[PDB]
DNA sequence: ACAATGCGAGCACTGCTATAGCAGTGCTCGCATAGAA
């Protein structure tokens, strides 16, 4: 059909970062946005956070600014999956809160 | 002149609002800059016919063409006969592909039922052959289309046909040149051209040339895909935009068209949201010049941009600018185009109403802008648009609700003076309950709130439910009370197409004829063939007619493939005392599923006629006004009280509380089954259950369907 | 040149019923009835999947 | 249950005939009608006469503006919105309809036909839930009305006062899918494995908790919620109350559970200044004893302007009647002047009578003449090539090749002119002029000097326009010079009249008043006029002029003059009176 | 290919629609291309009316007959065509259920082949109303006929009726079969001791069954009848389309429903065709019986899909020798029985009446229908002779006499064109409309309907449910379409020269429409011939009655 | 001119066999069955 959804938005967006030529494109978006905020975060799915530190995880010269709540993640059967935050909440050590 | 971003998406509303009070009121208007395709019939049309050999060809798919009325005339079918062909084709089992081969091209199953060719074939062979005589090839005759009306099958079948012609003619890929008469030919194959319509065609006729000689120019030789030229067809009948009525019938509704900045007295700009106006679409990334840039290049952004100063510079008497302030659902929020912030805050900043001379920059600033924005209401009949000043809507025709100056409904309920006739159809009896509200809105004034167009299975059968698989017990079970053969009910019911496919259908069939054999059995197991019998009874001054089927020497015996009902026992208890009251003493009973039973004892010639008076009674009162008796909830209710013990009626606030449950249990049904509340009937009549006329429909359904409980078994 | 699609929903149940003809239809009754006390129809089986 | 009152409403509009569907439509609550009122509208057939013809009014309006204009003019005369809004729950009910009508009006302008519509509302009202275009509108007053929402709609959202009624219910989490605690993954047992369904079933309030979070975080100064020895487990009372199984009640009985009173005693524990609890003290009193008051003192402002004048941009189409709606738009140069359908006249022997028929081919014609080279002979492979891309059988060619020629060396009026002799620098193909129009121009003015001059226009049916100010569009096909003056040529292909007998100076000359194309020539010249006068500085009209020449390209043989072709010379005179019709 | 191109042109050409060239390439397509072509022209005739087709009309016939006898196909006379369709299993004798049978030389569509025989399973299962006792009968007979004393014909139409459960009635406008039915039933109510007896009156027409009551009540009213004189019919108009209910569709009767009456009595049977029957004689209770009415040589009885004029045929056959006996046992005169051959059920309760006697004529319009329905020397000498001058009106039409016509034409319509001049608007106009009337054989032409109104609508300048008026281009109709209808003057245009449309019946039927003046717009070799043709019968109800 | 399951309770009743407790067969009946680019 030529057709695409948005799982399939983001997912073909995970394979790019994914394969081979995973790289021109990793630097190419860095580029662009070498500071990025995520917000809602708690709220992410594995397929997300992978695009996200396929791109700025351990990168100078960037900033990955994650912000949201885990007690407020209840998108669960939307797919929010509070693990893959807390899996994020593993890799990146400085945590803030208001 | 009123501008937006998308014209297109403006289009319909534009058309509505102007759409004014004839006189005064009215002001004339010509929308401009609309794209070809989502404004002319015909062109999708056509380019959904270059897509038959891709499509499965569902059936609300190809009867979906005919409601273009080009393609339509073309095979002589009329907006009478499309009716008709429209319930032969869901009745008949179509569904799904026009061929098996167009199955198989789908690498699936080829099933050789509920495809056209299935369905056209079970109705041709109807034409002749009646549907029994049995099954012809392996496929079971429709005969729906038997009489003259047959002929229309002719021109379905005749569509399909060419559909099917085509959906393999433009199947394999061609070089250039031989494309060319394509387009031409199938126009003239599907569209009898009208006159609007011939215009809009040499429309298509003009691109698809156009697309072929320019490739043929640039001398390609390798062949072409239909793909290829369809989808290019489509994008430029996407592109090609109608204004040819710019600037003759006045007050020009467009869009914002760079290079055409025209002075105008006054100016208007809808939907300059944020997000909205400066209209997007990022470069394609690998243009280099996009990314170094010089003075000559040029950029959507800064078109529009430019063309909201060129809007500002070229409106001479007054500006006008619009906005939505937020989406009539979530109600959160939204923005204006950053472009009309720049403006009021420029406004703002230099300038300050007559009374603040002395206050504040912000604090001038702030009355400025809100002085000159004017947040409008949701509803158009809000009464803040009819006091004194600001825009007073010239809109009389909602002045009275705005003034809340309506008169509610008045009570649909007004007792009709009723003539109690004599001899009243057995059938006017027996139709009168088994729902008596209906009963007053179909008989008493000829309202029949008729319900047709049934949805039509978006697929093949593959389970057996609701209403279908009654109407196979129907058969299923009569077959076996006559110890007939259901071998052959079996292959009949299957070569209609009514039965899921084979091993899971000879496994539906069989599940089914075990249920039905259990009730069979009970029937057999005490039916003496009787025949016929007449009714013409005397009673308190009245008469009656009907045809009792069945009557056995033992009485009445009836038996069907459904639950048991309160609605269905009062049917037989009917049956009955017409019967005892014609004399004839005996017994009648009504074998339902799940072993139900409603069985009567013979009741003296003179007591029949004693309770076929108060059966007869609320027909009269049921003419007058809506007689209730909800026959479920009230037989619930009934039932949850009454006592088999000294015709004991419950009264202790113990079980009244639990038949109160099990009423509105009845009344307002599972998320599964659905009660007998949900229905148009007694929809009309009120929307909401309130526990006065709750009573009523105790009290009253107590006082005609007790005697059903006092003397079943 | 890429198109939003919507379906989806309705997708899913043509997709999830193309398996069931294709993998069910062809069934020989000993092994079908067995599927048939599983799911009853393709219905039955995406509710679950 | 308003969308199937509409529909009803829709088909009685659709066919008042139909005496049933009609009652039916009226019967709907949407109108407001009584039991007695259909009762006597059944009984007096005038007065149904009546209703017929009023909602025959419905399907003009409906036929002429749309869905929207017609339902809308509906309601203001059985005056529906303003008794629906004082009919307890009617706001809801007529917003509804109005939605249900933007909607009825997008829907029309994609089908040509109302039934088409019809059909369109069934099928919705059958297979709904689609987008969330077709969502329930809220209203505005809402904003005055206890909000009931969802803990997830209220992520986010501030409320000054909150209740949580159901905040105990858990619901067990049976399907076996968990994340597995080691390598953060979602596992699916596709075997309810007690470990893995204990696992989820974990998450599972893991997930209530997360939720209960946010259902206390919404409430601004205070929030009370609901508590219960609540108990799922059929198990016979044995100091179950699996309350500890709920987000909530493991947050008081601080995980361990507890007997039916041992919550009240876990309740009392932690319990002042902002915690505090209560018995759930049931009560009624069916009164929010709330009153009102209303002074509706309104009007709509009515405008003392008056339509007047209309200006519009006319182009000889103040002739053709409509079914050109927008024909002219999509195609400005479209053959307007053919239209129609052939059939057994295709005779084995090919020739322009014969040539397919319609607009779609007509203009092909035109084509042909848009730019050709009159002066040399015609190629072949040109006209093949022309057919060939036209989508047309190249089994033409010789027909049309030949038929072409015919044409180009045709004797015009009189001393040499034929097409073939005018060169480039002579001729101007496809002139669009525009031709102010002041001064309103009447079709019965117009109709007597129009007579006087023409012979033509002496069958005078004409003045079948209205009144017009503004401009006048018009394209000439062909305007030329055989050095001396200026002339108007229009090919114009037409006729399936059989063959030559019909395309006699007799027969010609029918047609055109049949067309009223006379109309054609008296304003084209005088556009030619007022052209060629701005143009040619100091010009004369019997100096430059003496042309109009119509070539009905059938039934144009090579020596049969005077067939096919027609010539008329305006009277000069006309043009003078014309011309300053125009701006008196 | 498949043949499919030859046959859809077909439908270019419009000689057999999509319908018909559909049918046969479902059906057969994959077969013999004969098979497939023979489904196709079944279809076609089917369409038409014709109830079956003749393996004649297909075998070398239709090479001057049905357009396509174009072939490169067709084998050949291929002779073996009874051979060729057996073969492929789209038609069979009738064993499996096929779409095509073929019994005798007749091919047919199954629903028909099945309505037909259903129809011949009705003429011979006629039982005899043990209801005899002629002493009796013979009584109630003499009482109801007087004049008895010169063999009276309607007596014996009764006594035959009153001693059969199934009997059809024959006779012209001018015979009393309205009032013979009368007595019929009269005596039939008579000799229904105790009670039990329900007689529902009917017609394919919503039209005659209005006359019935009107009629059947005025000349029921009358007569000796007072022994409760009001169980009578109860002069309840019913379509013969009502009481076997049909619904948008199928029926609620059958073999075991409706028809909730003992005796029937359908009128302007002529009319019923084919379809209706069959299910009306099997909805019909085996205890009822059924009493047909109608006119055998009226071309509604002939007419493509009729019927009661091939069950009439076996009338000329008389009666058998016992049962001609029988009759004029029961009426006091002797019965003819001309040559016993049979059809025994139907001979035996067929029986068709005729004018009786007074003394003068039945004159002009009377004479002109009787000739008409046989020999040409008497249709010759009754114009000419005493020039019956305003009853008949014979003109030559041929040339320029055609505008003779067109004068003496609006001259009819004279009445009527003056009443709209003198603007008398009400609803005289109606009936002023129904007083002249033309007619012709074809639908299109310089004759027939559409061709007709053109050049009459262009003299009135030079000069100046169903069939209900306001002309749809009326002022000409078909002998047809006029059928059930009947105008004070009538004139009847035939064509110049062909068409076998012209048949007997057709005229027939066009002069018995006339109540008092007949012109008869035709030449003496078309009206000769149209006397000699007679409106060819499908069917095979023929040979199903002969077994 | 037309109606969901399934699961255990819950209690009635029926063998055994170290009147009571444990078990098992059965039929009736109340109970709980989503979220919003
Ligand atoms: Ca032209």
């Amino acid at each position: 059909r030529g057709e695409l959804g948005f799982d399939d938005m983001l997912s073909r967006l995970d394979s790019a970062l994914r394969s081979e030529s995973g790289e021109v494109l990793a630097a190419a978006i860095r580029t662009r946005f070498p500071v990025a905020m995520i917000d809602e975060f708690q709220d992410t799915d594995p397929q997300q956070y992978r695009i996200f530190r396929r791109i700025w995880h351990h990168q100078p010269e960037t900033a990955l600014l994650l912000i949201g709540d885990p007690k407020q993640a209840i998108y669960a059967f939307r797919g929010a999956d509070i693990f893959t935050y807390m899996k994020a909440r593993s890799e990146v050590h400085a945590h803030y809160t208001l | 002149i009123v501008m937006v971003a998308d014209i297109d998406s403006y289009s319909p509303f534009i058309q509505a609002v102007f759409g004014s009070a004839p006189a005064d009121r009215y002001l004339p208007y010509a929308i401009s800059d609309r794209r070809a395709r989502q404004s002319h019939p015909v062109l999708e049309a056509f380019i959904s016919l270059l897509s038959l050999p891709d499509s499965r060809f569902v059936s609300e798919d190809v009867l979906a063409l005919l409601d273009v009325p080009v393609l339509a005339a073309r095979f002589d079918i009329t907006e009478e006969g499309l009716r008709y062909l429209r319930q032969w084709v869901n009745e008949s089992g179509i569904r799904w592909g026009i061929d098996d081969d167009n199955v198989r091209e789908l690498e699936l199953p080829a099933t050789g039922q509920h495809t056209w060719r299935f369905g056209l074939t079970r109705m041709l062979l109807g034409y002749a052959m009646e549907s029994a005589q049995g099954e012809w090839q392996s496929v079971l005759p429709y005969d729906e289309s038997s009489g003259l009306i047959a002929e229309l099958v002719g021109h379905l079948a005749s569509l399909l046909m060419q559909l099917n012609i085509w959906r393999r003619g433009l199947a394999q890929e061609r070089p250039l040149e031989e494309w060319l008469p394509v387009c031409r030919d199938m126009l003239n194959a599907f569209f009898l051209p009208d006159a609007e319509t011939e215009a809009a065609m040499t429309l298509i006729e003009q691109q698809w040339q156009a697309i072929i000689a320019e490739g043929l120019g640039a001398q390609y030789g390798d062949a072409v895909p239909l793909s290829l030229l369809r989808d290019e067809l489509a994008q430029r009948l996407d592109q090609e935009r109608i204004s040819q009525r710019f600037l003759a019938g006045p007050v020009n509704i467009c869009t914002l068209m760079p290079m055409r900045s025209i002075p105008f007295k006054v100016v208007c700009l809808l939907g300059m949201n944020d997000g909205v106006y400066p209209r997007q679409l990022a470069p394609l990334g690998f243009d280099l010049m996009s990314q170094k840039p010089k003075r000559g290049d040029r950029s959507r952004r800064d078109d529009d941009r430019y063309l909201f100063l060129e809007a500002l510079i070229s409106a001479q008497q007054k500006l006008y600018i619009s906005y939505i302030g937020r989406s009539i659902q979530d109600n959160s929020e939204r923005f204006p185009s950053v472009l009309v912030q720049e403006l009021i805050d420029y406004i703002g900043q230099s300038h300050y109403l007559p009374g603040d001379e002395a206050l504040n920059c912000d604090e001038s600033e702030a009355r400025v802008k809100a002085h000159l924005t004017c947040l409008h209401t949701r509803m158009p009949f809000d009464p803040q648009n009819y006091q004194p000043g600001e825009r007073q809507s010239y809109a009389r025709e909602w002045l009275p609700a705005a003034s809340q100056a309506g008169k509610a409904h008045s009570e649909f309920v007004q007792p009709l003076p009723f003539t109690l006739p004599e001899t009243v159809p057995l059938e006017t009896l027996q139709r009168f309950w088994a729902h008596p509200v209906r009963a007053f809105f179909q008989m008493r004034l000829q309202v029949n709130f008729r319900t047709e167009d049934s949805e039509i299975p978006d697929t093949e059968p593959f389970i057996l439910e609701g209403l279908s698989r009654y109407q196979i017990n129907q058969q299923l079970l009569n077959a076996l009370v006559e110890q007939d053969d259901a071998e052959r009910l079996f292959r009949r019911f299957r070569a209609a197409g009514d039965l899921p496919y084979g091993a899971f259908g000879e496994i539906f069939w069989e599940t089914q004829c075990q249920e039905m054999q259990q009730l069979a059995d009970r029937v057999i197991a005490c039916r003496q063939p009787g025949q016929s019998m007449e009714i013409d009874l005397a009673c308190n001054g009245v008469q009656i007619t009907g045809w009792l089927p069945q009557v056995q020497p033992d009485g009445l015996l009836r038996w069907r493939p459904s639950l048991l009902s309160v609605a269905q026992g009062m049917q037989l208890w009917l049956e009955h005392l017409v019967y005892c009251a014609s004399g004839g003493n005996g017994e009648s009973r009504l074998f339902l599923r799940k072993d139900g039973e409603w069985r009567f004892p013979p009741l003296a010639a003179e007591q029949a006629l004693h309770y076929l008076s108060q059966l007869i009674e609320g027909y009269r009162e049921g003419m007058s006004a809506p007689l209730l008796v909800l026959p479920e909830s009230g037989g619930a209710w009934l039932k949850t009280c009454y006592d088999a013990q000294n015709d004991a009626m419950l009264d202790d606030d113990s079980t009244l509380q639990k038949a109160r449950t099990k009423f509105l249990q009845a009344y307002e049904g599972n998320m599964m089954v659905r009660g007998e509340g949900d229905d148009i009937w007694y929809q009309r009549l009120w929307r909401q259950l309130t526990p006065e006329t709750m009573e009523a429909i105790v009290e009253q359904s107590q006082r005609f369907l007790l005697p059903l409980f006092r003397f079943n078994q | 040149e890429q198109q939003l699609i919507e379906d989806e929903s309705l997708l899913r149940y043509q997709a999830c019923a193309d398996f069931w003809r294709r993998h069910c239809y062809p069934l020989p009754r000993e092994i079908a009835q067995v599927v048939f006390e599983t799911w009853k129809g393709p219905q039955a089986l995406l509710r679950d999947i | 249950l308003e969308a199937q009152e509409m529909l009803w409403l829709l088909q009685a509009v659709m066919t008042p005939e139909r005496e049933n569907t009609l009652r039916s439509a009226l019967a709907t609550s949407m109108m407001g009608l009584n039991a007695l009122d259909i009762e006597t509208l059944n009984n007096d057939e005038h007065a149904w006469d009546v209703v017929v013809e009023e909602f025959d009014g419905y399907r003009q309006i409906w036929r002429k503006r749309g869905v929207m204009p017609m339902l809308r003019a509906l309601m203001s005369a059985r005056n529906i919105a303003e008794n629906l809004l004082a009919t307890a729950g009617g706001e809801r009910r007529l917003t509804d309809i109005l939605h249900i009508s933007e909607l009825l009006q997008e829907a029309g302008t994609q089908l040509e036909s109302e039934h088409a519509l019809v059909r369109w509302l069934s099928q919705h009202i059958l297979e709904p839930d689609s987008n969330a275009s077709s969502q329930q509108m809220r209203l505005e007053s809402d904003k005055h009305l206890v909000q009931i929402v969802t803990i997830h709609k209220s992520k986010g959202l501030e409320y000054p006062l909150v209740w949580l009624p159901f905040i105990t219910n858990f619901r067990v989490q049976e399907q076996a899918f968990y994340h597995d605690r080691h390598s953060f993954e979602a596992v699916l047992d596709l075997n309810a494995a007690p470990e893995s369904v204990d696992l989820a079933e974990a998450e599972r309030l893991a997930e209530d908790l997360r939720l209960l979070y946010v259902a206390l975080t919404r409430s601004v100064w205070h929030c009370s919620l609901g508590v219960a020895p609540l108990v799922r487990r059929r198990g016979d009372k044995k100091g179950d109350t699996d309350v500890h199984q709920s987000a909530l009640g493991r947050l008081l009985q601080k995980g361990e559970p507890q007997d039916a009173a041992g919550l009240r005693t876990c309740i009392e524990a932690l319990c002042d200044d902002d915690i505090a609890w209560q018995t759930a003290q049931t009560g009624d009193n069916q009164p929010w004893q709330v009153n009102d008051v209303s002074t509706a003192e309104l009007n709509a402002k009515t405008l003392q302007r008056l339509p007047g004048d209309n200006w519009r941009v006319t182009s000889y189409s103040g002739l053709q009647q409509r079914g050109h709606g927008i024909a002219q738009d999509l195609m400005p140069r479209l053959d307007v002047d053919a239209a129609g359908v052939a059939s057994v006249v295709e005779e084995p022997t090919l020739t322009p009578h014969q040539f397919p028929r319609g607009a779609s081919p007509g203009t092909f014609l035109h084509s042909l003449f848009e730019d050709l080279d009159f002066t040399q002979p015609v190629d072949p492979n040109w006209v093949r090539e022309k057919l060939e891309l036209g989508g047309f059988e190249s089994q033409w060619e010789p027909v049309l090749t030949e038929w072409i020629t015919a044409v180009l060396q045709a004797p015009l009026n009189e001393t040499g002119v034929s097409l073939s002799q005018l060169s480039a620098r002579n001729k101007q193909v496809e002139m669009e002029f525009y031709l102010p129009i002041s001064e309103p121009l009447i079709a019965s003015q117009l109709d007597t000097l129009i007579r006087q001059f023409d012979p033509l226009s002496a069958g005078c049916p004409p003045l079948e326009f209205m009144q017009v100010r503004g401009m006048l569009k018009g394209f000439i096909d062909l305007v030329f010079r055989h050095e001396g003056r200026y002339y108007l040529l229009d090919y114009k292909s037409n006729w399936l009249g059989e063959d030559s007998s019909a395309y006699t100076q007799q027969a010609m000359a029918a047609a055109m008043q049949a067309h009223r194309y006379d109309l054609q020539y008296q304003l084209y010249t005088l556009a030619l006029h007022r052209y060629l006068r701005h143009r040619i500085a100091d010009y004369d009209y019997e100096h430059h002029f003496g042309g109009v020449i119509y070539l009905f390209l059938r039934g144009v043989d090579k020596e049969h003059p005077q067939q096919g072709i027609y010539t008329t010379r305006p009277n000069a005179g006309l043009i003078a009176l014309m011309d300053e019709m125009f701006a008196g | 290919m498949k043949l499919q191109k030859q046959l859809l042109e077909a439908v270019e050409h419009k000689q057999l629609r999509p319908l018909d060239v559909q049918f046969a390439l479902t059906v057969a397509g994959d077969e013999h291309p004969a098979v497939t072509l023979a489904a196709a022209l079944l279809s076609h005739d089917a369409g038409e009316g014709h109830v079956c087709l003749p393996l004649s009309r297909l075998e070398n016939n239709e090479a001057s007959h049905p357009l396509l006898a174009t072939c490169v196909s067709e084998i050949g006379e291929l002779q073996n065509w009874e051979e060729c369709l057996l073969a492929s299993q789209a038609v069979s004798r009738g064993d499996e259920p096929t779409p095509m049978i073929l019994c005798g030389d007749r091919l047919y569509l199954n629903r028909m082949w099945c309505n037909e025989r259903t129809v011949a399973r009705f003429f011979n299962e006629v039982n005899h109303a043990i209801e005899v006792d002629e002493a009796l009968l013979a009584q109630t007979l003499d009482k109801l006929f007087p004049v008895s004393d010169e063999i009276n014909w309607q007596k014996v139409a009764a006594a035959v009726a009153l001693t059969r459960r199934i009997s059809v009635i024959s006779g012209g406008p001018g015979t009393g079969k309205t009032t013979t039915v009368a007595k019929l039933l009269a005596a039939l109510i008579q000799m229904a001791d105790g009670e039990r007896c329900r007689i529902r009156l009917a017609a394919p027409t919503g039209k005659a069954a209005a006359r019935l009551t009107e009629s059947l009540g005025k000349a029921l009213r009358q007569l000796p009848l007072t022994d409760e004189q009001k169980k009578r019919i109860p002069e309840d108009a019913s379509t013969l389309h009502r009481l076997l209910g049909a619904q948008p569709q199928r029926l609620r009767h059958h073999a075991g429903n409706p028809l909730h009456l003992d005796v029937l009595v359908v009128d302007e049977a002529s009319m019923i065709d084919l379809p209706m029957m069959s299910r009306l004689i099997d909805a019909l209770p085996d205890h009822a019986r059924v009493i047909f009415l109608g006119d055998r040589d009226q071309l509604a009885s002939v007419e493509a899909g009729a019927v009661l004029g091939d069950i009439c045929a076996y009338a000329n056959a008389g009666f058998t020798a016992e049962r001609a006996r029988q009759l004029s046992r029961l009426t006091g005169t002797h019965v003819p029985a001309g040559t016993g051959t049979e059809a025994a059920s139907l001979r035996d309760s067929l029986c068709l009446l005729q004018k009786s006697y007074r003394f003068g004529s039945d004159s002009g319009i009377g004479q002109l229908a009787a000739a008409i329905n046989r020999g040409d020397k008497t249709a010759v000498k009754t114009v000419f002779q005493q020039d019956f001058t305003d009853i008949e009106k014979r003109l030559l039409q041929s040339g320029e006499d055609y505008i003779a016509m067109l004068e003496e034409a609006l001259a009819g319509y004279g009445r009527y064109l003056d009443l709209l001049q003198a603007r008398a608007e009400p609803d005289l106009i109606i009936q002023a409309f129904n007083e002249y009337q033309l007619l012709c054989a074809l639908r299109e032409g310089p004759f027939g309907v559409a061709g007709l109104n053109e050049r009459i609508e262009q003299f009135m300048q030079q000069k100046r449910p169903s069939r209900l008026p306001e002309h749809e281009t009326t002022w000409a109709m078909t002998v047809h379409k006029s059928q059930g209808s009947e105008f004070d003057h009538a004139a009847l245009i035939l064509p110049s020269q062909r068409t076998p449309v012209v048949t007997r019946e057709l005229v027939y039927t066009a002069v018995t429409r006339a109540r008092r003046r007949l012109s008869l717009y035709a030449d003496e070799r078309i009206l000769s011939a149209a006397i000699a043709t007679r409106t060819e019968r499908r069917s095979g109800l023929a040979a199903l009655f002969s077994s």
